[PDB]
RNA sequence: CUUGGAUCACGGGGCAGGGAGUUCACCCGAGCGGCGAGGUUAAGGGGGUCAACCCCGAAGCCGCAGGGAAACCGACAGGUCC
RNA sequence: GUGAUCGGGUAGGCGGGCGUGCCGAUGGGGCGGAAGCCGGGCCGUGAGGUCCGGUGGACCCGUCGGUAUUGCGGAUCCUGCC
């Protein structure tokens, strides 16, 4: 069980296009610290 | 510096003596903890390697203190439950 | 040569110069004594509160007397034959002497204070405080005769 | 206006335990270190990374009566105590191979407190 | 935390509350009128005020464009950019072409690209305009800049 | 012996010490049925200016030694009582017990009792 | 810290670790912020009537009259009227509804204070010192299978207090129990009720019902605990009954 | 009040009860506390033992880059000394 | 421990205490007589507190933490009484 913390690119990440890079974070991160 | 036991308690769930007493000292300021743990192991024959002093505390206007112990049966269950900062305050 | 400076008058209705003057030598209250050298320096400060203290040449038998009755260390404490033998060797006369005479300062005994507290004089001041000594008053320079008034107010 | 100190009664008894540490030891460095930690809550020490790698050596002992913060980079190792740490700091400083611990296991590591460098 | 009291109990029994003579706290004329009345243009009592510490107050100086046509572009550090590099990673940002590591900008949505601060890793900035000191940076660090 | 000394003083003291009162309190009845202390606070009061053939003002000189201060002439330092715990955990050595006025006679009968048995004194 | 669980006949059968919450410092201060905020968060507003007092109508004398220039009534008694110091006038500064007596409090302190009132219910000075009886307890801190999550009669209840040692507690609430002093008899409010143990539990499936009308007696789930039930009265240290399935969802949650 | 009050300067027959720096909005500081290159939710939504409690909600605001009327341009995370 | 080199004070600034009504907690008292009122004793620099006796006949206090229409000799002050 773990916390992602995805704010952080949704602050970044220009609007419109801020779900995908969700979801390849959310993935990158699960691989890498799991 | 002078002692007076006021209250003796028993705890067997953690295995231990509660010792409530006052400390008269008249003329001179408060205490030290050495000085309390030698005169408490001097009067009621307690193991010095147990014997962790909590509070001595004085107060407005006045020359008695008071103070709170505990002594331990064994350093098993003394380390259970005190922690480490009580635990290095004494000579331990 | 040494001069006794004692302090005769308030400072109440003076200009600050005087008051200033006279907390530098010392003097903050009435009937106090204070020991200085005769140096130019302090000849000048003499002259400036010259209406408002009394001053002259000590002598030794004086100082002896005046360490062994009113002297004073760190403390308020008196001073002894067994401290000076201590803490030099020599007794009170000797140290006057000395003191006196050069070779030796007041404040070489250490936690020495440098001011004498004296009760006032014995029969009275036989002058007034609004004149000078020179024409029958009881301000300004005395000579050797500080040592009368030092006695009367020992 | 009347200066308080620290409501928090841990900190009221580190800064008692450091006088007496001084006293019993015959140091200066936790006299000091108490009343840098007595000093007003607005201006509290607040020290980065960057400082600390910018000021220090590779082995080196560093003491910092306030809070550190994540931001820079720490390139060598160093033991840092503090009495406040960041999440992001302490990850920075274990990432390094330092250690980050507190000041009463440095008082207990190092009584004397020889060769340690205080930053604020 | 600290919860102290009002200095009106204290005060209680002073006769003043602290504000001088018993004709001293009246109405308007007490403040040399209401609000900035008084600070030039057409009264000078509080000229002195306005002289030493409202300067540029009274006048106008310049002109605005319409925020119909202002536009504010986005810009972006090598600082930033190396101290956030695993997250550009981990989110598209920063990824992967032959033996390169690639840094789209047009993604994050920045217009420019400045010169503050290092650059240590080595990469390829795909992006409108750069400025010349992170140009030499870049090219030091070991990379490329391709304007789009 | 020195407490002895220090008791004399506060008794000489306290028996010099004057009845602090406002103004005038003895020309209204408004302040002879409730004296108290009040400053004098006025541009033009004597009492205030503290000019002589005048009533006195309060001062922290007037107060008692430290070691005496707060102690019944007896000697002892009184502790209000409201029952028996509270008798109990008294030092009978150096306090003595004060029943509280509001208790009633079922209980300080009890109260009493035990202070008996107890050994200590009671200023009631 | 390990611990053992007990059963509804007060015998140890299992033994679990405690989480680190219950290391965590102790933090008066905070704990004190935080039902200081709570008991703002639950306040009416109270203000008066804002044109009371301003409803005679008054005309002034002037100079010249061997009296004062008090705004009086025209009529057969000429009683003065309207002004603060007037005897059936407005009040001068009354009490306003407009007033802000709501306090705010962030997340993060809120939640340090939670947990640094959790370990303060696992230590045992504390609880004895706020003024507990716990002469006859079991362990202090006393976990308790799931089995009573489903007791939904009171006399049961009873016996499993009776049982754990907390029965004393509770006599003791009763006890201490009274009639107000003052004028809060005349608003309801009367019977100011001393405090007892408090359940935390995984679920409700009938001990709410069953331990309610105990005097003392709060029931409590962990995703709904505040400092209140922890620390009444801003004095840390309440006698706390924990559950196996209230520890595991500590352990998950933490705070 | 006044430079100046025992005043031939003003207020003062007695007693009891009432009677005067309050609230909001913005701004400048401080004594504490939390997080910290980030901080913080508002309106509102869900749950509950239902005005207390718990979980969501970062829209927006301040800060991390400034200079310039504007178009525009766009910086030391450390070189030396006391 | 030091203070010959601290001890007057208006406007004004700062620190600590006494007292009054309500709330959350804790410890208590009361028809074997609470609150209030009258006269007295003791402690306290003091703001005040507590005890004794009498009257009275149903509620009251201490400690910690918070809140406020929180302290009168004056305003040719307001109301009532003399």
């Amino acid at each position: 069980a773990a916390a992602a913390a995805a704010a952080a690119a949704a602050a970044a990440a220009a609007a419109a296009a801020a779900a995908a890079a969700a979801a390849a974070a959310a993935a990158a991160a699960a691989a890498a610290a799991a | 510096m002078e002692i007076k036991v006021t209250e003796i308690r028993e705890n067997k769930l953690l295995g231990r003596k509660e010792i409530y007493f006052d400390v008269l000292h008249e003329g001179e300021p408060t205490p030290s903890r050495e000085a309390v743990k030698g005169k408490l192991v001097a009067m009621l024959d307690l193991d010095p390697n147990t014997t962790v002093i909590q509070y001595i505390r004085s107060y407005f206007g006045s020359n008695v203190s008071k103070g709170y112990a505990k002594a331990y049966e064994t350093r098993e269950r003394m380390l259970y439950i005190e922690p480490e900062y009580i635990l290095v305050r004494d000579g331990l | 040569a040494k001069l006794a400076l004692i302090r005769l008058r308030s400072g109440i209705r003076a200009r600050g110069e005087v008051r200033d003057t006279l907390a530098m030598l010392r003097l903050h209250r009435i009937n106090h004594l204070v020991i200085v050298d005769d140096t130019p320096s302090y000849r000048g400060m003499i002259q400036k509160v010259k209406d408002y203290i009394t001053w002259g040449e000590i002598d030794k038998e004086t100082l002896a007397k005046l360490l062994r009755k009113r002297g004073r260390l760190i403390g308020n404490k008196p001073i002894t034959d067994e401290y000076v033998k201590e803490k030099l060797g020599m007794t009170i006369e000797e140290f006057a002497e000395k003191v006196v005479n050069g070779e030796m300062k007041l404040r070489d005994l250490p936690n020495i204070k440098p001011v004498f507290r004296l009760h006032p004089p014995r029969g009275g001041l036989k002058g007034s405080k609004k004149r000078s000594f020179k024409e029958g008053g009881a301000l300004g320079y005395r000579g050797e005769k500080i040592n009368e008034l030092i006695e009367r107010m020992l | 206006v009347k200066r308080t100190g620290p409501t928090d009664i841990n900190l009221r008894r580190l800064i008692r335990t450091l006088r007496k540490k001084s006293n019993e030891e015959g140091v200066k460095i936790w006299k000091d270190i108490a009343w840098r930690l007595e000093r007003p809550r607005r201006q509290r020490a607040e020290v980065n990374i960057s400082k600390i790698n910018r000021y220090t050596k590779e082995g080196d002992v560093v003491i910092v009566p306030g809070s550190v913060l994540g931001a820079g980079r720490l390139e060598h190792k160093v033991v840092v105590a503090a009495w406040k740490f960041s999440e992001a700091a302490r990850r920075k400083i274990i990432e390094a191979g330092g250690e980050a611990i507190s000041i009463e296991e440095l008082m207990e590591r190092n009584p004397k407190g020889s060769g340690v460098i205080i930053m604020e | 935390m600290i919860r102290r009291r009002k200095k009106v109990r204290k005060l209680r029994g002073s006769h003043t509350h602290g504000w001088g003579c018993k004709k001293k706290h009246r109405g308007g004329g007490s403040k040399g009128g209401r609000g900035m009345a008084g600070t030039g243009k057409r009264k000078d009592q509080k000229w002195t005020w306005t002289i030493k510490y409202a300067p540029d107050r009274l006048g106008k100086r310049g002109f605005h464009r319409p925020k119909a046509v202002q536009y504010i572009p986005k810009v972006i550090n090598l600082n930033d950019i190396d101290e956030n590099f695993e997250l550009f990673k981990d989110a598209g940002i920063i990824y992967e072409e032959d033996g390169k590591l690639v840094f789209d900008a047009t993604a994050l949505g920045v217009d420019k690209i400045l010169g503050t601060g290092k650059l240590t890793r080595a990469l390829v900035v795909k992006a409108y305009y750069v400025t010349p000191k992170a140009e030499e940076k870049i090219k030091a660090a070991g990379g490329e800049v391709l304007l789009a | 012996n020195e407490k002895a000394r220090l008791l004399r003083i506060r008794a000489k003291l306290k028996r010099k010490k004057p009845r602090f009162l406002r103004q005038e309190w003895w020309r209204y009845p408004k302040f002879k049925n409730d004296p108290k202390w009040r400053r004098p606070k006025g541009i033009d009061s004597k009492m205030r200016l503290k000019k002589k053939g005048k009533p006195r003002s309060p001062s922290i000189g007037w107060s008692s030694p430290k070691a005496v201060r707060g102690l019944h002439p007896s000697g002892y330092e009184e502790v209000l009582v409201h029952n028996v715990k509270e008798l109990e955990a008294i030092d009978p050595t150096r306090q003595a017990a004060r029943i509280a006025g509001t208790v009633g006679a079922r209980k300080r009968e009890m109260i009493l009792a035990r202070a008996k048995e107890l050994g200590v004194k009671v200023l009631n | 810290m390990k611990v053992k669980v007990f059963n509804l006949e007060g015998e140890p059968v299992e033994e679990i670790e405690l989480p680190k919450v219950f290391s965590t410092p102790f933090r008066p201060d905070l704990i004190r912020r935080a039902v200081i905020a709570s008991w703002t968060h639950r306040i009416q507003p109270q203000g008066r009537d804002p044109q009371a007092g301003k409803r005679r109508v008054t005309e002034n004398i002037g100079k010249g009259h061997g009296m004062a220039r008090v705004e009086r009534i025209k009529t057969s008694p000429r009683f003065a009227a309207f002004v603060p110091f007037a005897v059936g006038g407005r009040r001068t500064h009354p009490p306003k509804v407009e007033k802000i007596i709501w306090e705010d409090i962030n997340k993060k302190e809120r939640r340090l204070a939670i947990m640094s009132a959790i370990a303060a219910t696992a230590n045992y000075d504390l609880v004895r010192a706020r003024g507990h009886v716990v002469d006859n307890v079991v362990q202090i801190p006393l976990v308790v299978t799931d089995d009573l999550q489903k007791v939904f009669k009171t006399a049961q209840t009873r016996e499993i207090f009776k049982k754990l040692g907390v029965w004393d507690d509770i006599e003791r609430a009763k006890k201490n129990t009274k009639i107000r002093a003052g004028k809060g008899k005349m608003r309801g409010r009367r019977y100011k009720k001393a405090k007892g143990p408090l359940i935390v539990v995984a679920k409700n499936e009938g001990i709410v019902q069953g331990a309610r009308n105990h005097p003392g007696v709060d029931v409590v789930t962990v995703d709904n605990l505040g400092v209140e039930y922890l620390a009444p009265g801003t004095h840390p240290g309440r006698l706390t009954i924990w559950t196996k399935g209230a520890i595991e969802r500590l352990r998950e949650i933490y705070g």
